[PDB]
């Protein structure tokens, strides 16, 4: 995501794009799993698992 | 009227360096040294760190390397 910044999108555009998708986050005290919103330093995601 | 002796004395020196040939050659190791910082100022002209030292207060120079990126393109 942070590559698009400067070459066809501005800062603050990209940071919304990359907040509509989720990615895996460290787990939480007990130990389950836990989603969190995308950051610039994430990559771009695909449609299939 | 007549010599019969040479009057002489030594001069200071340490093995093959005497004193005389210090001072003959003390105004070139000056100009040495200073075309030593310039040859060193060549190649350290992309730190940034001596950039914001030396090199950005030189005139109509300093103001060439500064970079203009506005906050709006930079991810970082
Ligand atoms: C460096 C070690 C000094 C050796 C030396 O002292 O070498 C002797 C030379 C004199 O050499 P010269 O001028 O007689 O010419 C030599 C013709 N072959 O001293 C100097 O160069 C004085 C500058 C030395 C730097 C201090
Ligand atoms: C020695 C390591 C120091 C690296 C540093 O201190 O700085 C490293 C910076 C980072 O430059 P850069 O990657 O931001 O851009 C520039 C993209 N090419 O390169 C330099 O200065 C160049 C190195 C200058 C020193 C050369 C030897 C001088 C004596």
């Amino acid at each position: 995501w942070r590559t698009l910044v400067g070459v066809s999108h501005t800062n603050e555009e990209v940071r919304n794009m990359a907040e509509e998708f989720e990615y895996d986050d460290e787990p939480d005290e007990q130990g389950n799993p836990k989603k969190r919103p995308g950051k610039l330093s994430d990559y771009i995601p695909g449609p299939y698992p | 009227a007549y010599t019969s002796h040479l009057s002489s004395k030594t001069g200071l020196h340490f093995g093959r360096l005497s004193l005389r040939s210090l001072t003959a050659y003390a105004p070139n190791l000056m100009l040495w040294g200073g075309a030593s910082m310039l040859g060193l100022f060549v190649f350290t002209e992309g730190w940034p760190k001596f950039q914001d030292t030396l090199y950005k207060k030189i005139p109509l120079l300093g103001p060439t390397l500064e970079d203009h990126t506005p906050p709006e393109d930079k991810p970082n």
